[PDB]
C-alpha cells in the first residue's frame, strides 16, 4: 500500500557542533564514586550532527548506518512513529520494522519489500492518521515477531515550543541490537544552538537477531502532499573510542572526559 | 478429544523450558514404560525439536509401542526405528473420552499394504481392489474399505477400553537451545559460609543482609579489585550484602 | 477366489518337501493370510500367519521348522517344514483372516493331509 | 494365550429342539469372538462375524450373544444338510487360540 | 552377537556419587519418589541393570 508521491522541496541538512551528548551506560554494574577508564563504540565528542527538519516540506531519504548510529527528535506532538532498518530493503536482505502504533511497539524481522516512499501520512488535509498501513509490498519468508510496552507519547499535535527530546541510541555487536532510549522534557530554547548540558543514556533493550545490517530509514504519521508543522531531529554516527566516567554516590554517572581530543585530555 | 490412528495429532513443542513433573500428580499410577533414556533423568538432559504425537488406541496396542514388535497398528499405523530415543506416557480414559452408547467418533485404518517408514503421516482414503478386478465402487465383493470404526463401551473389559497415550521422543538436531530450563531454587540466607551461585556468579562467601540501593538495570557490584561483593538475588530484588568470610 | 491344494506323499522322519496353496485371481505376495493345522478327532491348531508386511508369526511349538514363500503373481503361497520329528501327522489349511473389524467374506481354501511315520506306503 | 473349554461336549440327543452351546475364555473378551463350522476333514465355513453379523443365506433361527468372557449360541433349526462339527477361535489377542472340540448329531 | 548377546549390563539408578576403583553389586531393587515401595517391578521401582 504505497504510491510514488516524489514532489519533495528538499534541502542540504545543517551541522551543529555537538558539545556533551553521545555516551551511554556500558553495562550493568554497580560501582559508587569511583573514576573508571574504558573503551567501545560511542559518538565522539566535538563532532557536528546533522540536524534535518521536516515542514509543505517533507523529507526522509535513506542513510547509512556505520557502528550503530545515535537519532534525537526535539519535539512535543511525536510525529515520528518507527523506523526502517536493513541493508537491500527490497525483499532481498533480511529487515527490522520497529514501529510505535497506539499503546504498544511492534518489532518486525523479515524479507521486506518496501515501496519508494515510506509514509504513514497521508490521508486528509491536517486531521493526522496512520494512512497507508503496508509500507511493505506482501509478507515473504520471516523470521521474528515481538510486541511490547510503547515508549513515550505525546497528547494531539504541538507546532513550535517543543519542550521535549528523544534521544535513542541504535548498535548491533555479534548479532546483537542494543537499542537504548531517553527522554529529557523542558526545552525552552526556541531558536537552536543544541542544548550544552550532560544527560546519560539509560538502557533500554537488547534483542537477539542475527542479521547483517548496512542502512536505516525513519518513518513519521489530500492523497499527495500534507500541511504539517515544523519538525526537527538529529543524526549522528559512532565510532571506538575510549572514555573516563565519573559515578557518583549513587550509580548515576555525572562527569565525563576523553583522552584523544586535546593534549590537555 | 485427540485425532484418531490414522491421521495423529501433530504438535510441535518448542521454545520452552523443562518441566514435565506434571505429569505425576496428574492421575493415579499408570504405564510409563521408558526405554531410551532413564525416568528419572526427565528434568535434566535438554533436547531441541521434540516429537510429540497424541492419539488414543484400545489396549491392546499400547504395549506394542516398543521397537522390534509388529503387528497390526504398530506395523501398519506407526513404525518405530530400533535407535528410538524417548518414551511414551499412556493412561486410561474410561471416564472421559468413552461413552456410555459407545463412542465410534475413533476410526483406523489397517488395510495400507505397505510398511511404512519411520515418522510420518499417511492418507488412504482409496479402497483396495482384490482379484485384479476392477471395483470402483464401495462396499462390493472382493473390496475392503480400510477405514473401520472403533467402539468405547465402558462395560468392555481391559484391553478394549480407551487408552490415552501421548508419544515423547528426543533428538538432538546439532543441539540448538530451544527448550532447556531447569530450576534449582533454594532460599537459605544462614549467615553461613556457602558456595553461592545467584545468576551464574560462582563464588564462596558469607550471606549476610544489607540496605544498598541498586538502580533496576544496575545489577552486579564491583569494587577497587575488580571483584563481585554486593549482588542481587535473581527470583527477589533485594541487594543481599558485601561480606566475605 | 477359489483355492487349490498343492501337496501330499508319505515321508520318513527327517525329510521334508513344499506344501502350497494356490489362488484363483487373488495377489498373493502383500495380502494377508494364514495357515492353521488339524488333525483327526482332534482341536484345530495354527500353524503360521503372514501379512503384507512381512511379518511372520507362528506357534511357539514350530519354531525355527517352517519357512514360507509369497509368489509376486503366480498366485500360489509356498511352505517348506524342516527337522520332522513325526509330529505333522495331520492336514494343513490355507486360509483368510475371517474379520478385522466388520467383514463378509466366506470363501476357504483346500489342502492336503500328511502322515510321517518310518514305515512308507505299503 | 487363551485357554478356553466348553461343557456341551456331544449334542447327540438334539432332534430339532433346543440348543444352548457355548464358548468360555480365560480372560476376558470383547465382542470380537467367532465361529468356525466345518466337517469331518473339510474346510470350515463361516456363519458368524463380529458375534453379531450373520452370512447372505443361511437359516435366520440362528441366534448368539457374546460379553464377558462368555460367547452364548442357540439354534433351533436343526436341518440335516448342516451335520458337522462348530469351533470357536477367538481374534485381536495375539497368540491365535482354537477350540478343542464339539459334537452335534441328528438322530 | 547378531541373535542377541545380552551378557553385558550396566549401571543407571544409585542416586550417588563414586569415588575411584570400586565394584558395587546393588541387586536391590531401587526405590525414587521417597514411598516405601516395598515390591517387585512395580511403579517408580525400577531393576537397576
Ligand atoms: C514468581 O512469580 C510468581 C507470580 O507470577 C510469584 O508468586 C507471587 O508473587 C507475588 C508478587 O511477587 C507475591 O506477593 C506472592 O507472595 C507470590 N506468591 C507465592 C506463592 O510465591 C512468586 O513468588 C515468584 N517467585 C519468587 C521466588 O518470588
Ligand atoms: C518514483 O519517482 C521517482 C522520482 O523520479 C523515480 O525515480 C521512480 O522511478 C518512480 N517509481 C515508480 C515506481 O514510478
Ligand atoms: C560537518 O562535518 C563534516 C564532516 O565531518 C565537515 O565536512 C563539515 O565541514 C562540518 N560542518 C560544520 C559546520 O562543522
Ligand atoms: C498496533 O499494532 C499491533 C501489531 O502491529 C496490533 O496488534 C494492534 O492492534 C495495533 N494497535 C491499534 C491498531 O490500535
Ligand atoms: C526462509 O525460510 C526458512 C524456512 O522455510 C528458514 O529456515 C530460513 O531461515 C528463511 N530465510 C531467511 C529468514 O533468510
Ligand atoms: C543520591 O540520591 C539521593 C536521593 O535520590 C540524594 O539525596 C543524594 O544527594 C544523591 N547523592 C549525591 C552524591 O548526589
Amino acid at each position: 500500500q504505497c504510491v510514488n508521491l516524489t514532489t519533495r522541496t528538499q534541502l542540504p541538512p545543517a551541522y551543529t557542533n555537538s558539545f556533551t551528548r553521545g555516551v551511554y551506560y556500558p553495562d550493568k554494574v554497580f560501582r559508587s564514586s569511583v573514576l573508571h577508564s574504558t573503551q567501545d563504540l560511542f559518538l565522539p565528542f566535538f563532532s557536528n550532527v546533522t540536524w534535518f527538519h521536516v515542514i509543505k516540506r517533507f523529507d526522509n531519504p535513506v542513510l547509512p548506518f556505520n557502528d550503530g548510529v545515535y537519532f534525537a527528535s526535539i519535539e512535543k506532538s511525536n510525529i515520528i512513529r518507527g523506523w526502517i532498518f536493513g541493508t537491500t530493503l527490497d525483499s532481498k536482505t533480511q529487515s527490522l520494522l520497529i514501529v510505535n502504533n497506539a499503546t504498544n511497539v511492534v518489532i518486525k524481522v523479515c524479507e521486506f519489500q518496501f515501496c519508494n516512499d515510506p509514509f504513514l501520512d497521508h490521508k486528509n488535509n491536517k486531521s493526522w492518521m496512520e494512512s497507508e498501513f503496508r509500507v511493505y509490498s506482501s509478507a515473504n519468508n520471516c523470521t521474528f515477531e515481538y510486541v511490547s510496552q510503547p515508549f513515550l507519547m505525546d497528547l494531539e499535535g504541538k507546532q513550535g515550543n517543543f519542550k521535549n527530546l528523544r534521544e535513542f541510541v541504535f548498535k548491533n555487536i555479534d548479532g546483537y541490537f542494543k537499542i537504548y532510549s531517553k527522554h529529557t522534557p523542558i526545552i525552552v530554547r526556541e531558536p537552536e544552538d543544541l542544548p550544552q548540558g550532560f544527560s546519560a543514556l539509560e538502557p533500554l533493550v537488547d534483542l537477539p537477531i542475527g542479521i547483517n545490517i548496512t542502512r536505516f530509514q525513519t518513518l513519521l504519521a489530500s492523497s499527495s502532499g500534507w500541511t504539517a508543522g515544523a519538525a526537527a531531529y538529529y543524526v549522528g554516527y559512532l565510532q571506538p573510542r575510549t572514555f573516563l566516567l565519573k559515578y557518583n554516590e549513587n550509580g548515576t554517572i555525572t562527569d565525563a572526559v576523553d583522552c584523544a581530543l586535546d593534549p590537555l585530555s | 478429544r485427540f485425532a484418531s490412528v490414522y491421521a495423529w495429532n501433530r504438535k510441535r513443542i518448542s521454545n520452552c523450558v523443562a518441566d514435565y513433573s506434571v505429569l505425576y500428580n496428574l492421575a493415579p499410577f499408570f504405564t510409563f514404560k521408558c526405554y531410551g533414556v532413564s525416568p528419572t533423568k526427565l528434568n535434566d538432559l535438554c533436547f531441541t525439536n521434540v516429537y510429540a504425537d497424541s492419539f488414543v488406541i484400545r489396549g491392546d496396542e499400547v504395549r506394542q509401542i516398543a521397537p522390534g514388535q509388529t503387528g497390526n497398528i504398530a506395523d501398519y499405523n506407526y513404525k518405530l526405528p530400533d535407535d528410538f530415543t524417548g518414551c511414551v506416557i499412556a493412561w486410561n480414559s474410561n471416564k472421559l473420552d468413552s461413552k456410555v452408547s459407545g463412542n465410534y467418533n475413533y476410526l483406523y485404518r489397517l488395510f495400507r499394504k505397505s510398511n511404512l517408514k519411520p515418522f510420518e503421516r499417511d492418507i488412504s482414503t482409496e479402497i483396495y481392489q482384490a482379484g485384479n478386478k476392477p471395483c470402483n465402487g464401495v462396499a462390493g465383493f472382493n473390496c475392503y474399505f480400510p477405514l473401520r470404526s472403533y467402539s468405547f463401551r465402558p462395560t468392555y473389559g481391559v484391553g478394549h477400553q480407551p487408552y490415552r497415550v501421548v508419544v515423547l521422543s528426543f533428538e538432538l538436531l546439532h543441539a540448538p537451545a530451544t527448550v532447556c530450563g531447569p530450576k534449582k531454587s533454594t532460599n537459605l540466607v544462614k549467615n553461613k559460609c556457602v558456595n553461592f551461585n545467584f545468576n551464574g556468579l560462582k563464588g564462596t562467601g558469607v550471606l549476610t543482609e544489607s540496605n544498598k540501593k541498586f538502580l533496576p538495570f544496575q545489577q552486579f557490584g564491583r569494587d577497587i579489585a575488580d571483584t563481585t561483593d554486593a549482588v542481587r538475588d535473581p527470583q527477589t530484588l533485594e541487594i543481599l550484602d558485601i561480606t566475605p568470610c | 477366489v477359489q483355492l487349490v491344494e498343492s501337496g501330499g506323499g508319505l515321508v520318513q522322519p527327517g525329510g521334508s518337501l513344499r506344501l502350497s496353496c494356490a489362488a484363483s485371481g487373488i495377489i498373493v505376495s502383500s495380502n494377508y493370510m494364514s495357515w492353521v493345522r488339524q488333525g483327526p478327532g482332534k482341536g484345530l491348531e495354527w500353524v503360521s500367519v503372514i501379512y503384507s508386511g512381512g511379518s511372520t508369526y507362528y506357534a511357539d511349538s514350530v519354531k525355527a521348522r517352517f519357512t514360507i514363500s509369497r509368489d509376486n503373481s503366480k498366485n500360489t503361497l509356498y511352505l517348506q517344514m524342516n527337522s520332522l520329528r513325526a509330529e505333522d501327522t495331520a492336514v494343513y489349511y490355507c486360509a483368510r483372516e475371517v474379520v478385522g473389524s466388520n467383514s463378509n467374506m466366506d470363501v476357504w481354501g483346500q489342502g492336503t493331509t500328511v502322515t510321517v511315520s518310518s514305515a512308507s506306503t505299503k | 494365550d487363551i485357554q478356553m473349554t466348553q461343557s456341551p461336549s456331544s449334542l447327540s440327543a438334539s432332534v430339532g429342539d433346543r440348543v444352548t452351546i457355548t464358548c468360555q475364555a480365560s480372560q476376558d473378551i470383547n465382542i470380537y469372538l467367532n465361529w468356525y463350522q466345518q466337517k469331518p476333514g473339510k474346510a470350515p465355513k463361516l456363519l458368524i462375524y463380529d458375534a453379531s453379523n450373520l452370512e447372505t443365506g443361511v437359516p435366520s433361527r440362528f441366534s448368539g450373544s457374546g460379553s464377558g468372557t462368555d460367547f452364548t449360541f442357540t439354534i433351533n433349526s436343526l436341518q440335516p444338510e448342516d451335520i458337522a462339527t462348530y469351533y470357536c477361535q477367538q481374534y485381536d489377542n495375539l497368540p491365535r487360540t482354537f477350540g478343542q472340540g464339539t459334537k452335534v448329531e441328528i438322530k
